[PDB]
């Protein structure tokens, strides 16, 4: 993923107050959506 | 990474550049409606780019 | 990168940087090319960013998306809908998706 969105990634847990599991399998569905793109 | 950086912008650049000479092509409204649409997402995210990035 | 996956990603930096009509003008463009499920995770991401988890939370279930349903989880969790909120967890935990159970999993750990 582009630097500043990672950036952006690590940024959730505070922003949402979730924690490091949450993140990691949110960050994953992303990339999955954007990994179907043609 | 800045050469990340210097590397997607002039992606979007040229990206936007090209379509700016197939607009001049000619085409119907339907053609111009893609191509319009296609233009401003590219100088959006050169924009998002130059403010976030720079 | 392909060039959608690219403005995909950067309209997700714009969302989460205050560039919200820069990122929605990007999604104009990838819901004129069939990418609704990144559209609508965009679209998520930029009214959650807002602090507008209720708008969010309508849309979201207003169109549906398997892998998306934690971000509306996730709106339920910060407007403090609890009932919703186990209601959507107990479904969510049904999923065969890996992802989707670890999700389930550290929204469980967090409310304890």
């Amino acid at each position: 993923l582009l630097a500043d969105l990672q950036h952006s990634i690590n940024k959730w847990s505070v922003i949402y107050n979730i924690n490091s599991t949450i993140v990691r399998s949110m960050k994953d569905l992303m990339q999955g959506i954007l990994q179907k793109f043609p | 990474n800045v050469e990340t950086v210097r590397s997607i912008t002039m992606q979007l650049e040229m990206a936007l550049t090209k379509l700016k000479k197939d607009m001049m092509r000619g085409g119907d409204a339907k053609q111009y409606q893609v191509w319009q649409r296609e233009s401003k997402a590219l100088e959006s995210a050169i924009a998002i780019i130059h403010y976030v990035a720079g | 990168y392909k060039l959608n996956v690219l403005l995909a990603e950067i309209a997700l930096i714009g969302t989460g940087n205050h560039y919200h009509e820069e990122a929605n003008c990007i999604a104009e463009w990838l819901h004129l090319k069939g990418e609704e499920e990144a559209v609508q995770l965009i679209r998520l991401s930029s009214l959650m960013n807002r602090g507008d988890y209720a708008s969010a939370l309508q849309q979201g279930n207003k169109l549906a998306y398997p892998d998306l349903e934690p971000w509306l989880a996730l709106c339920e969790y910060r407007l403090g809908l609890g009932s919703a909120l186990e209601s959507r967890l107990n479904r969510l935990a049904r999923s065969q998706d890996p992802r989707i159970q670890t999700f389930v999993n550290g929204m469980r750990e967090q409310l304890k």
